């Protein structure tokens, strides 16, 4: 629930991985990403500083 | 093994620090839960082994306690409260759920 | 994490039901289970208990002799039977789940649940 609009076939099942494709040689140097738990937040973010 | 519970029943401004008590008549010493029922609707586990919360609870409720005397407050009162707290021990299978205490908008 | 139950609504007195209640979505075998009514206005009355292998078997006294429940974990389910209903019984059911994950081959203490189902009434 949340997903954009699925094209061609589709189902309500609840899924186990979940995948994102990314652009030729591009790089998350430039954001964070956000997971939540049953147990608090989580975040993932990358620097050398 | 029999439970009291107290205030029995209570109406509070939205934003009080509510507290609550339980008795068990025998000394339990950690084993005491309490929950929040939704009148109309399904319960739900509050803070277990007195002192200790379960994970999907804010810190603004705690409580306390050991041998009869127990104890569940919160830290603010909020408009979502209008509900039942119960309490319930564990130290014999033959177990007895609380008094019951219900809380009120004013 | 999903309960359901099955069988509700109004029974003759001195007569006899199978209410059911279905779970999912949880490691089952492991933990223990039990049933519990809200009668109007009055407290949450505890009916019975299992333990995960479903050996130990437990009543109160208004329970005791009366009813019989029942696990089966390969379909995931919590079978009762009904016999010498009283006026008294008129309330709902949540059937109640434990947290603690005792394994298969053990048996104890039972008490703290986390998950109940959606409420089925029954008046009699
Ligand atoms: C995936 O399924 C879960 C249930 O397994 C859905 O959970 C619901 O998630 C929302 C937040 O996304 C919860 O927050 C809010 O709760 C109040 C409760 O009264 C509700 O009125 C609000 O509309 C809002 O939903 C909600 O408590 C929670 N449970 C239910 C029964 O709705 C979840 O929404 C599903 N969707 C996604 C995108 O994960
Ligand atoms: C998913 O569930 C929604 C519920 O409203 C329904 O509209 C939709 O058709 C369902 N799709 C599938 C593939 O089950
Ligand atoms: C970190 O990387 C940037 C380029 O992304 C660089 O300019 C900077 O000097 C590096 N070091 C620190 C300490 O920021």
């Amino acid at each position: 629930t949340g997903r954009g609009a699925c094209k061609g076939f589709y189902s309500n099942a609840s899924s186990d991985v979940i995948r994102y494709n990314i652009n030729f040689e591009e790089n998350l140097r430039r954001g964070t990403i956000l997971f939540k738990t049953s147990y608090g937040a989580v975040v993932f973010y990358c620097t050398n500083n | 093994i029999q439970m009291t519970q107290s205030p029995s029943s209570l109406s509070a401004s939205v934003g009080d620090r509510v507290t609550i008590t339980c008795q068990a008549s025998q000394d339990i010493t950690t084993y005491l839960n309490w929950y929040q029922q939704k009148p109309g609707k399904a319960p739900k586990l509050l803070i277990y082994d007195a002192s200790n919360l379960e994970t999907g609870v804010p810190s603004r409720f705690s409580g306390s306690g050991s041998g009869t005397d127990f104890t569940l407050t919160i830290s603010s009162l909020q408009p979502e409260d209008i509900a039942t707290y119960y309490c319930q021990q564990y130290d014999n299978l033959f177990l007895t759920f609380g008094g019951g205490t219900k809380v009120e908008i004013k | 994490v999903q309960l359901v139950e099955s069988g509700g609504g109004l029974v003759q007195p001195g007569g006899s039901l199978r209410l059911s209640c279905a779970a999912s979505g949880f490691t089952f075998s492991s933990y223990a289970m039990s049933w519990v009514r809200q009668a109007p206005g009055k407290g949450l009355e505890w009916v019975s208990a299992i333990i995960g292998s479903g050996s130990n078997t437990y009543y109160a006294d208004s329970v005791k002799g009366r009813f019989t429940i029942s696990r089966d974990n390969a379909k995931n389910t919590l079978y009762l039977q009904m016999n010498s209903l009283r006026a008294e019984d008129t309330a709902v059911y949540y059937c109640a789940k434990d947290t603690t994950p005792r394994p298969l081959y053990s048996s104890g203490w039972y008490g703290s649940f986390d998950y109940w189902g959606q409420g089925t009434p029954v008046s009699v």
